[PDB]
C-alpha cells in the first residue's frame, strides 16, 4: 500500500513567513497529488491540484513543487486567514491517502501557565465518583506535560486531559486535566499534586491540596 | 448556485446500520465522480468511497470494504453511502464531494482523480451503544484566598451526559470574557465529560453571583449551577 | 409438399372416421408427414394426442422423443426414450441414447451413472461407451463448482446489465438444483430495465420458472409464494413477447401466443384481489395488443384481401387492449413493483392507441363497424382460427373462453394519448426505436407531442439549455441538443420510408413489425448519450463514448460542417419557435426562441443563395440524409423570411426591444403577432393599472389594455371565420378567449 507521509506534525509561525510544507510518497508515484486547506470544522477546501496547478480562485501566494517522491506545499508570504490545518492527497490506481496533516499555529512569545487545582465537589462524592481538575491557563507553546501523585505517588493510566485551540486574542493556549477514580479510592489517600513542566516555567512547578484542607 | 447538501447522519447503535444522501445541484450528475470522506474528532481526512464519474465503479478503504456500499442515482441527482456493521470506530463527520471527468482519468491497475474541488457542509454520525442522558453538573469554585493577587478562578463540571454537543453560558452571557470551555473527552463508559472555567477579579468574588448556564439539547435538560 | 398439402389431409381423414378415439388415433400418421413439412410445434401437438389414446406404443413414445431432441429439451426428450424403452427392452440403440443424453447435461444424479452401466452391457467395449465414460468425468468437483459461483457473482457486482452472465447464475443455481434461488435472483431481476428489455433473458425467465412449478420443490415448500413467482412468468410472457415478435419470424412468433394463452388460462381460475390479479389484468390487454400486432404482420406479406380482414381483426384486438382499465396500482407490494406496472399500462394504451388511430383513419368511424360485425362470438371463432390451428383444445385456450362484453368502440382522444405515451417513454429503455415511432405516429396528427417532456422524463435534471455552448465536448449537452435531435431523426425518417414506399401504409406499421427507422450512425449516437448521462457507461469506454457524442453536436447546433439540409435546419427553427412560443415561462421561451434564432440566421444565407435559383453545396457524409423531396423552392422563400422576421421579433420582445418588436410585428398583420402584441400590451397596463400614480399616465395605461381587448377580438374574428388560421394560433382558441374575458371584466 502507497503512503503520505506529511511533514511537519505541528508548525508554528508569524505573519510574512515562507512556509513550507512536505509529504513523502512511499512508492514512486505520478503526479496526481493534491493540496488541501481545512479550517477548524469547516470543509476542506483545495489549494492545488496536479502537483504544480493552482486551483481557480486560490490566492497566488500559493505554489506546488515536486522533487522526486516529495511534493511539497509553498506559501511565499503567510497571511493571518491561512493560519489553519493542510492535508496533501495522492491519488494512485483506485485508491486516494491522505497526508496526517499540518497545523499552521501563529507563534508569540512564551508565556508561562497560571495552574489551580480544584477538589472534587461534595455534590460528585454523592454519587460515588471523584474527579480532580489541575487548570494550565493561557499559556504558550501547545506542548507540556502534566503528572498526577497521589500520596507522592505516580498516576497513569487512570487519568486525561485537554487542549483549548490557540486564543484570538493572545495567541494561548489551556488544558484541563481530570484525574477519576472512586469515592472509596479517593479517601484512601490525603496528599494530592499536580506537577506541571513547560519551557515557560523557570524549574517545574506544583499545586496540591490535602483532604479536608 | 452550486451546492452540496449531506443528510442522512445522526447516532446509531454499534452494528446498526445508516444510510447519508449527498444532493448536488448546479452540476451534470453524470460526468462528475463522487467521494465520501469522514474525519472523527480532532483526527485527518480519511478517504472511504469514491464513484467513477460517467459509470459508477465502486472503490472503498480496507477500514470499511465490504461493509459500507455508495450509490449514484440519475432520477434524482443524488449519491448516499450506505453504512452497515457501524463500529465505534466510525463515529466521524462524513463529507461528500466531486471531481469532474476532466479530472477523473483511468489508467491500467485502476483509476485517479487529480483533486476534489466542492464539498459539502459535512453531516455527523456518531455510533456509540451508550444511550442518551442528561448531564451532571458539579461546581468547582476556588479553595483560593486572593492566591494570584486580584484575580481568582472558579468553574463548572459537566459529566456523564451523551451525545455532544453540550453549551455552557455563565450568569446567562453576563459574563462573557475570561471564559474558557474545554472539548470533551469519551469517557469509557460511554458518556463524554467537559469543563468551563473563567478567572474573575478576587475582590468581586462572594459579591457578584457566579452561575454556569449549561443546556443539553438532544436530552431536553437545563441546569443552572452556582459557585 | 407444402403447408396445404399437409393441412388438407386434415379434412380427407376427418371425413372417413369422425369419431375422437379414431381422430386421435391418427395423430401419429398425422404427425407423421408434419415432421417432414418442418413443423415441430405443430408435429408436438399432433403425436402427443395419439400418445393420449395409444399410451402402450414404444414407435409414437420414441418419435417424441426424437422430436424432443430436435427440440433441445433434455428433460423431455430423455423421458420419451425411457417410456418407449421400458414398453420395449430390444431398443438397445435407445438405451445408449439415454445413457449419452444423461451423461451430456448433467452428471450429478447416479441415473447417468446406471443407464451408462446397461449401455456399456448391451455395446461391449464399443466405440461411443468410452466416449460417455470420459463425458461423464468431465463434471466438476464441489469446489469446483462453488469456484465458478464466485466469478459469476464478482462478474456480476460490476457488470450486472450482462444479459450473459446473469443467465449463467440462473444455470449455475439450476445446476445444483436450487431452483428456489434461481427464481429468487429471476425475481429480483425483473427489476432490472435493461434486462427486462432483453430477447434472451426473458427466454431463460419463462423456462426457470415453469421449471420450478413442476418441480418437486415448489410443492413441498409451501403454495404462499407460488402466487408471487407466476406473476413475474406472465410479466416476462408480455416482454418476451414484444421482442419476439420484432426480431423472430412470423412462426416464432404465433407459437409463442400459445405458450402465452395457455398460461393465461392456467391462471384465470384462481383470480382473487392482490398483485397477481392486477397483474392477469394488465396482462390480459398486452395479448390482445401483441396478438394484433402479430395478425398485421402476417398481413402485410399476403395478399389485399387478406390485408383488410386480417387488420379488421387486429383492430378489434387493439380495441379490446385499449378497452382493459388501468390496473390497480396501490395493491402492489412495493413502489418499484407498482410503478413498473403502470409504465407497461402506459405503453399498452399508447402503441394499442396508435394503431387504432391510424386503422380508423382510413375510413369514416370505421371502428364502428368493426365491433357491430366482429365484436359477435363469430369473431371469436374467427380470430382463433386466423391465429392458431384449430386441432389445439378450443377449451383451455383463453382467446377462446374470453367474455368480450360491451366494446366501448370508442376512439381514443389525444390529451389521453399524450399522458399515455410520456407515462411510456421509459417502457422499452428509451431505444431511439421507440421515440423514433411515436414522433412518427404523431406526424399524422392534428397535435404535437410533448418532446421537451419525454426527455424530461428520460434524463432528469439535465439543463434546457448548457451556459459553456462555446465548445462541443459533450459534457455541455442539453434537452435542446436531444429536442433537435429527435426531430431531425424522424424529419429524416419519415422521408426515407417515403422514399421506400414511392417505389413500392407507412403509418399504419406497429412498433415490433418495422425494422430500424434510424440511421445505424443516430442509433449509436443515441445509445452513448443514453450510457452516458445514466451512468452505465464503462470507465474503459468512458472516451470513446464521450468522443462519439461530440463527433455530432457540432452538426445539432449548426455549426462548422453541419450536415443539415436548408429544409431540416428550418422545420427546427419553426418548430422550436412555436414549441417555445406556448410556454409560460420566461426562461423557457427565451431558451427556445434563441436557439430558433440561432437556426434562422445560418439558413437565411443559404435561402438568399436558393432565392435566385443557385445550387446549394451538398454535405460530405451528413448526419441527416439530404432529400430533394423537401428541397427548398422559390415558391416558400418569402414566407420563410417572414416567419424568421416574427422569430426575430419575438426573442428581440423577450429581451427587451420591445420598440423593435412592435415596429417589426406591427409590419406583417398575421395572427401569431396578435398575440404577442397583446400580451405585451396587456403586461403595461396591468402592472401600472391600480397603484396610486399620475393621472395622465393611469389614462395611457389604460389605452394599452384598450389595445389588447381589439387585438384578442381580431384573432377571434379572423379565428372563426377561417381553419387555416385557427392552426396557426401560438396557443389554443379557448385560452384566447379566456385570457379575453379577464381582460374585460378589468
Amino acid at each position: 500500500d502507497i503512503q503520505m507521509t506529511q511533514s511537519p506534525s505541528s508548525l508554528s509561525a508569524s505573519v510574512g513567513d515562507r512556509v513550507t510544507i512536505t509529504c513523502r510518497a512511499s512508492q514512486s508515484v505520478s503526479s496526481a497529488v493534491a493540496w488541501y486547506q481545512q479550517k477548524p470544522g469547516k470543509a476542506p477546501k483545495l489549494l492545488i491540484y496536479s502537483a504544480s496547478s493552482l486551483y481557480s480562485g486560490v490566492p497566488s501566494r500559493f505554489s506546488g513543487s515536486r522533487s522526486g517522491t516529495d511534493f511539497t506545499l509553498t506559501i511565499s508570504s503567510l497571511q493571518p486567514e491561512d493560519f489553519a490545518t493542510y492535508y496533501c492527497q495522492q491519488s494512485s490506481s483506485s485508491l486516494i491517502t491522505f497526508g496526517q496533516g499540518t497545523k499552521v499555529e501563529i507563534k508569540r512569545t512564551v508565556a508561562a501557565p497560571s495552574v489551580f487545582i480544584f477538589p472534587p465537589s461534595d455534590s460528585q462524592l454523592k454519587s460515588g465518583t471523584a474527579s480532580v481538575v489541575c487548570l494550565l491557563n493561557n499559556f504558550y507553546p501547545r506542548e507540556a506535560k502534566v503528572q498526577w501523585k497521589v500520596d507522592n505517588a505516580l498516576q497513569s493510566g487512570n487519568s486525561q486531559e485537554s487542549v483549548t485551540e490557540q486564543d484570538s486574542k493572545d495567541s494561548t493556549y489551556s488544558l484541563s486535566s481530570t484525574l477519576t477514580l472512586s469515592k472509596a479510592d479517593y479517601e484512601k489517600h490525603k496528599v494530592y499534586a499536580c506537577e506541571v513542566t513547560h519551557q515557560g516555567l523557570s524549574s517545574p512547578v506544583t499545586k496540591s491540596f490535602n483532604r479536608g484542607e | 448556485e452550486v451546492q452540496l447538501v449531506e443528510s442522512g447522519g445522526g447516532l446509531v447503535q454499534p452494528g446498526g446500520s445508516l444510510r447519508l444522501s449527498c444532493a448536488a445541484s448546479g452540476f451534470n450528475f453524470s460526468s462528475s465522480s463522487i467521494h465520501w470522506v469522514r474525519q472523527a474528532p480532532g483526527k485527518g481526512l480519511e478517504w472511504v468511497a469514491s464513484i467513477y464519474s460517467y459509470s459508477g465503479y465502486t472503490s472503498y478503504a480496507d477500514s470499511v470494504k465490504g461493509r459500507f456500499t455508495i450509490s449514484a442515482d440519475t432520477s434524482k441527482n443524488t449519491a448516499y453511502l450506505q453504512m452497515n456493521s457501524l463500529r465505534a470506530e466510525d463515529t466521524a463527520v462524513y463529507y461528500c464531494a466531486r471531481s469532474p471527468w476532466r479530472w477523473s482519468g483511468v489508467s491500467d491497475g485502476g483509476f485517479y482523480y487529480k483533486a476534489l474541488d466542492y464539498w459539502g457542509q459535512g453531516t455527523l454520525v456518531t455510533v456509540s451503544s451508550a444511550s442518551t442522558k442528561g448531564p451532571s453538573v458539579f461546581p468547582l469554585a476556588p479553595s483560593s484566598k486572593s492566591t494570584s493577587g486580584g484575580t481568582a478562578a472558579l468553574g463548572c463540571l459537566v459529566k456523564d451526559y451523551f451525545p455532544e454537543p453540550v453549551t455552557v453560558s455563565w450568569n446567562s452571557g453576563a459574563l462573557t470574557s475570561g471564559v474558557h470551555t474545554f472539548p470533551a473527552v469519551l469517557q469509557s463508559s460511554g458518556l463524554y465529560s467537559l469543563s468551563s472555567v473563567v478567572t474573575v477579579p478576587s475582590s468581586s468574588l462572594g459579591t457578584q453571583t457566579y452561575i454556569c448556564n449549561v443546556n443539553h439539547k438532544p436530552s431536553n435538560t437545563k441546569v443552572d449551577k452556582k459557585v | 409438399r407444402s403447408k396445404a398439402d399437409v393441412e388438407r389431409y386434415i379434412a380427407s381423414v376427418q371425413g372417413s372416421t369422425p369419431s375422437p378415439r379414431q381422430k386421435s388415433m391418427k395423430g401419429f400418421y398425422f404427425a407423421k408427414l408434419y415432421y417432414e413439412a418442418k413443423e415441430y410445434d405443430l408435429a408436438k401437438k399432433y403425436i402427443c394426442t395419439y400418445i393420449n389414446v395409444q399410451e402402450r406404443d414404444p414407435k409414437a413414445h420414441r418419435f417424441l422423443g426424437l422430436l424432443y431432441e430436435l427440440e433441445e429439451n433434455t428433460d423431455k426428450a430423455v423421458e420419451c426414450y425411457r417410456r418407449s424403452v421400458e414398453l420395449n427392452p430390444t431398443q438397445k440403440d435407445l438405451v445408449l441414447k439415454i445413457a449419452e443424453l444423461l451423461c451430456k447435461n448433467d452428471v450429478t444424479d447416479g441415473r447417468a451413472k446406471y443407464w451408462l452401466e446397461r449401455a456399456a452391457k448391451l455395446f461391449p467395449g464399443s466405440p461411443a461407451i468410452y466416449k460417455l465414460k470420459e463425458q461423464l468425468l468431465d463434471c466438476e468437483g464441489e469446489d469446483g463448482w462453488n469456484k465458478l459461483f464466485d466469478l459469476i457473482q464478482s462478474e456480476l457486482y460490476v457488470r450486472p446489465d450482462d444479459v450473459h452472465v446473469n443467465i449463467r447464475l440462473v444455470e449455475v443455481y439450476r445446476s445444483t438444483k436450487r431452483l428456489k434461488d434461481a427464481v429468487a435472483h429471476c425475481h429480483e431481476a425483473e427489476r432490472n430495465i435493461a434486462l427486462r428489455s432483453s430477447l434472451e433473458w426473458n427466454s431463460c425467465v419463462v423456462q426457470t420458472l415453469k421449471e420450478y412449478l413442476e418441480s418437486l420443490q415448489c410443492l413441498e415448500s409451501d403454495k404462499s409464494d407460488w402466487r408471487a413467482t407466476n406473476t413475474d412468468l406472465l410479466l416476462a410472457y408480455a416482454n418476451l413477447m414484444l421482442l419476439t415478435l420484432s426480431t423472430r419470424d412470423v412462426q416464432e412468433s404465433r407459437e409463442l401466443l400459445q405458450s402465452f394463452d395457455s398460461a393465461l388460462q392456467s391462471v384465470k381460475s384462481l383470480g382473487g384481489n392482490d398483485e397477481l390479479s392486477a397483474t392477469f389484468l394488465e396482462m390480459k390487454g398486452h395479448f390482445y395488443m401483441h396478438a394484433g400486432s402479430l395478425l398485421l404482420k402476417m398481413g402485410q406479406h399476403s395478399s389485399n384481401v387478406q390485408w383488410r380482414a386480417l387488420s379488421e381483426l387486429a383492430a378489434l384486438c387493439y380495441l379490446i387492449a385499449f378497452q382493459v382499465p388501468r390496473p390497480k396500482i396501490k395493491l402492489i407490494k412495493g413502489e418499484a413493483g407498482q410503478n413498473l406496472l403502470e409504465m407497461m399500462a402506459c405503453d399498452r394504451l399508447s402503441q394499442s392507441g396508435h394503431m387504432l388511430l391510424n386503422l380508423s383513419r382510413g375510413k369514416q368511424d370505421f371502428l364502428k363497424e368493426i365491433v357491430e360485425t366482429f365484436a359477435n362470438k363469430s369473431g371469436q371463432s374467427a380470430l382463433y382460427d386466423a391465429l392458431f390451428s384449430s386441432q389445439s383444445p378450443k377449451d383451455t385456450s383463453f382467446l377462446g373462453s374470453d367474455d368480450i362484453g360491451n366494446i366501448d368502440v370508442r376512439e381514443p382522444e389525444l390529451e389521453d394519448l399524450t399522458r399515455y405515451d410520456v407515462g411510456a417513454i421509459r417502457a422499452h429503455n428509451g431505444s431511439l426505436q421507440h421515440l423514433t415511432w411515436l414522433g412518427l405516429q404523431w406526424n399524422s396528427l392534428p397535435a404535437l407531442p410533448g418532446i421537451r417532456k419525454w426527455l424530461k422524463q428520460l434524463f432528469h435534471h439535465l439543463p434546457h439549455e448548457t451556459s459553456r455552448l462555446e465548445t462541443n465536448a459533450p459534457e455541455s449537452i442539453c434537452i435542446l441538443d436531444l429536442e433537435v435531435f429527435l426531430l431531425g431523426v424522424v424529419y429524416t425518417s419519415h422521408l426515407q420510408l417515403k422514399e421506400k414506399c414511392n417505389s413500392h401504409q407507412p403509418l399504419c406499421l406497429p412498433l415490433p413489425v418495422c425494422k430500424q427507422l434510424c440511421t445505424e450512425r443516430q442509433k449509436s449516437w443515441w445509445d452513448a448519450v443514453c450510457t452516458l448521462i445514466h451512468r452505465k457507461a464503462v470507465p474503459g469506454n468512458v472516451a470513446k463514448l464521450r468522443l462519439l457524442v461530440q463527433h455530432e453536436i457540432n452538426t445539432l447546433r449548426a455549426q462548422e460542417k453541419h450536415g443539415l439540409q436548408p429544409a431540416l435546419l428550418v422545420h427546427w427553427a419553426e418548430c422550436l419557435q412555436k414549441t417555445g412560443s406556448g410556454l409560460n415561462s420566461f426562461y423557457d421561451q427565451r431558451e427556445y426562441m434563441g436557439r430558433s434564432v440561432h437556426y434562422w440566421k445560418k439558413v437565411l444565407p443559404l435561402l438568399k443563395i436558393i432565392k435566385k435559383k443557385n445550387s446549394i453545396p451538398e454535405p460530405i457524409d451528413p448526419l441527416f440524409k439530404h432529400f430533394h423531396s423537401v428541397d427548398i423552392q422559390a415558391s416558400e422563400i418569402v414566407e420563410y423570411e417572414e416567419d424568421a422576421h416574427i422569430t426575430f421579433a419575438v426573442l428581440d420582445a423577450v429581451n427587451g426591444n420591445i420598440e423593435d418588436a412592435v415596429t417589426a410585428f406591427e409590419s406583417i398583420k398575421s395572427v401569431v403577432s396578435y398575440w404577442n402584441l397583446a400580451l405585451i400590451f396587456h403586461r403595461k397596463a396591468e402592472d401600472i393599472e391600480n397603484d396610486a400614480l399620475s393621472p395622465e399616465e393611469q389614462e395611457e395605461c389604460k389605452n394599452y389594455l384598450r389595445k389588447t381587448r381589439d387585438y384578442l377580438i381580431k384573432i377571434i374574428d379572423d379565428s372563426d371565420s377561417n381553419l387555416s388560421v385557427v392552426k396557426k394560433l401560438p396557443v389554443p382558441l379557448e385560452s384566447v378567449k379566456e385570457m379575453l374575458n379577464s381582460v374585460m371584466q378589468e
